[PDB]
RNA sequence: AAUACGUGGGCCUUGUACACACCGCCCGUCAAGCCAUGGGAGUCGGGGGUACCUGAAGGGCGCGCACUAGGGUAAACCCGGUGACUGGGGCUAAGUCGUAACAAGGUAGCCGUACCGGAAGGUGCGGCUGGAAA
RNA sequence: GGUUUAAAGGGUGCGUAGGUUGUUCGGUAAGUCAGCGGUGAACCUGAGCGCUCAACGUUCAGCCUGCCGUUGAAACUGCCGGGCUUGAGUUCAGUGGCGGCAGGCGGAAUUCGUGGUGUAGCGGUGAAAUGCAUAGAUAUCACGAGGAACUCCGAUGCGAAGGCAGCUUGCCAUACUGCGACUGACACUGAAGCACGAAGGCGUGGGUAUCAAACAGGAUUAGAUACCCUGGUAGUCCACGCAGUAAACGAUGAUUACUAGGAGUUUGCCAAGCUUCCACAGCGAAAGCGUUAAGUAAUCCACCUGGGGAG
RNA sequence: UCCCAUUAGCUUGUUGGUGAGGUAACGGCUCACAAGGCGACGAUGGGUAGGGGAACUGAGAGGUUUAUCCCCCACACUG
RNA sequence: ACUAUAGCUUUACAUUGUAUUGGAUACUAACUCGCGGCGAGGACAGUGUAUGGUGGGUAGUUU
RNA sequence: AAACCAGGCCCAGGCGACUGUUUAACAAAAACACAAGGCUAUGCAAAAAAGCAAUUUGAGGUAUAUAGUCUGACACCUGCCCGGUGCUGGUAAAAGCCCCAGUAAACGGCGCUAAGGUAGCGAAAUUCCUUGUCGGGUAAGUUCCGACCUGCACGAAUGGUGUAACGAUCUGGGCACUGUCUC
RNA sequence: GGCUCCCAA
RNA sequence: ACCCUUGGUCAGGUUGAAGGUUAGGUAACACUAACUGGAGGACCGAAUCGGUAAGCGUUGAAAAGCUUUCGAAUGAACUG
């Protein structure tokens, strides 16, 4: 995961209103999702490395969590997002 | 704490693995 | 007369599976006697299912055609039994061989795993204290 | 009714269904509450009456305390809509580590080979022997080669658990504290399922120094298939793949809130966040636990029901 | 409204429709498009049993059985 | 089995020399090999004669 | 199925994994080969093979290669012995030999000894006695199948025990069918 | 004819 | 017999390996279903090669054959 506060700033200010705001669904579902696969890229080349797995299977769970939520709350906002990051699969 | 009801089990292990070691190579 | 006095009992602490109290308890194999139960070339039954072929009465369908109980056939399944031979287990006594555990049980004990031994067992590797002594 | 030690916590996590859900405002009326109505022989309960009494028979009052229908209530649970920031998460900053994976580098020790010096033993035990040695050992110096493990620091710390310790770098992960930042209950647990999971063991290919199951020899013994000694093969090492077990232990499942004192100790500023020992109340059969509970309570999961047969 | 998951998938008139026939009567009850229906809130399969009120029992919760009595169901050597 | 022998192997002489310090070391020029003179070896190796081992591989025979 | 044309099938054993090869002219097989395993030799003018030699093959390959030799897919495995025999080390004008050590997936052995047969099999392509004994199959079974074990005289790479598939292989029993037979 | 696939090239 | 160089031949039918594409599925690979694909000392079977079993022949048509039957038939194949 190359992540970086400037990364992190760009994805902020891309997905929820104003880059001030970190903790929004939108903002913490992108997150999830870039370093996830960043973490993907690093595991095929890691394989043996079980601490950064499970480490990606919280993340994953974590995101799944945020969109559920996104369901509970606002059906359309989760299509958007979806559609937006291409992640179901 | 006893110690009887350790020996019991061992013993009982002791005898099933017997029977299994004999058991093999043949069928 | 000779000859040097330094190397079985009591008190405190500790462990115990002993309380007839270590001349104690106690495992396991082989041999003996009863009881229950596994595997086995095969072999004998019981009813149900599938498919096929035949097929009554009584309706239906157009002196004949479906429908069907029942019959035969095959299979396969399930439920039972028996079988040369071949394996554990329980109980009772105590014949035989040892002493594995209980005290640091005389090689601390136990857990997992592997190999090996007439048997309790032994050894290797890792773990635990439910171990003394320190 | 229980689960530290009597039977009984899953090896550890993630997570599906399911179960439970901080605070506040407004609806709804599914759960809940209330009223009214219908419906529900004999036997069984107070009072009689008849059997000469009694069993018994019979009448009447007291049970209907279930189900159904229909009207109301709105505190709580549920559902719908809105709000809040304490729970939760994201950000920023500080600090820390034997946390994971991968590449490089190092010294001590041990083994083997070659050469130099030197000769009567070395090794081992309770005592010995097997063993190695004048065809030149042990010992000592140099050259060469290869494998494995990291003294002192070093008892603490980290990790979900199993586990993690020479030095260094790269790539990751994560804990704790605060923020005058953000979202706004987004939470907890979790049958299935998935992942990881000491040692030993299995397959393929490398490597093979030490130690060492099996095995061989020498001793000790009444015998010694052991304990002791000398050899010695798998294994112990690496890569990939199986396997899925442990006294996988704190013999103590995970969350949340609350409730005394002492003595030490690590970290960033008196105080958290830890990590160890005595010990109030309370708990316990006792040993004991005691703010890291085995105390006080709530939610969810796992497991137990005399011993053997029998995992 | 009983046990077994050492029973997890079952179903092709099977789920719905149109029409017709048939019946005391509605209906795949029967006969001539669509692919649906039931399923861990346990389908399907296997085993066992007639079901209630009574009765007995217990402080109650509950448990046992339906011998005699009453109600409902099934049957009359086997189809 | 007896007796030979191909092949293999040992040593001596020849091929085959020089120096140091003999018994080894060193040298280059005989000799050998490689690349297209240079490089690598080196009096060894290989070859001839003689000689001791071995020799059902082969042969002639006996029984 | 219209004639012609055009699989018989099932149950159970031994051996050999399999497709192949072989005694032209009496043997097609269980023999040979085989993919694969082990051991040994070989550092390159390689070892090895032909040739008096030159030279050629090996191979223009280079230890994941080449050659000699045994075993014969695969699964579970492959015990004890270095005493004997092989192999490896340390005279003519030094080898050897000795001695010591090693080597069994080397030949060989597994009864006073070097060690006195482990697992697995067993009246077997191995058992003389012998048509051993018991069970099955048949009216009757010297063959067959399953067991037992005093194995004349099995036994672990001259491999042990199994094994799906395969076979103009050897062997036993059924169904179908028939001039093989009653005849 | 070309194309595709394959290794024994 | 074996080898070397250069050529040629193998009717017809069957099965359905690797691989690929499309759906689901995963953090991502894996993995399931359909379609496709056309491998093989694969199957049945002519030519062809071989020679199992029986019958016949045995001063034979033939100094090794004939008829029926049977094995292989894209390969360690057959053949000039
Ligand atoms: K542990
Ligand atoms: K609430
Ligand atoms: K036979
Ligand atoms: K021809
Ligand atoms: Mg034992
Ligand atoms: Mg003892
Ligand atoms: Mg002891
Ligand atoms: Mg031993
Ligand atoms: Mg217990
Ligand atoms: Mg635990
Ligand atoms: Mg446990
Ligand atoms: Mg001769
Ligand atoms: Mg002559
Ligand atoms: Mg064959
Ligand atoms: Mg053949
Ligand atoms: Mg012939
Ligand atoms: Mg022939
Ligand atoms: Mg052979
Ligand atoms: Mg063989
Ligand atoms: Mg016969
Ligand atoms: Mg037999
Ligand atoms: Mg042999
Ligand atoms: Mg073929
Ligand atoms: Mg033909
Ligand atoms: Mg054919
Ligand atoms: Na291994
Ligand atoms: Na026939």
């Amino acid at each position: 995961m190359y992540l970086d506060s400037a990364k992190k700033a760009e994805l902020f200010e891309k997905y929820g209103k104003s880059v001030k705001d970190t903790g929004s669904p939108e903002s913490q579902i992108a997150l999830f999702t870039f370093r996830i696969a960043h973490l993907t890229e690093h595991l095929r080349q890691n394989k043996k490395d079980f601490a950064t797995e499970r480490s990606l299977k919280m993340l994953v769970g974590k995101r799944r969590r945020m969109l559920d939520y996104l369901i509970k709350v606002d059906i359309e906002r989760y299509r958007a997002i979806i559609k937006e990051l291409g992640i179901r699969r | 704490p006893n110690g009887k009801k350790r020996k019991r089990h061992k013993m009982a292990t002791h005898k099933r693995k017997k029977r299994l070691k004999k058991n093999r190579h043949k069928k």
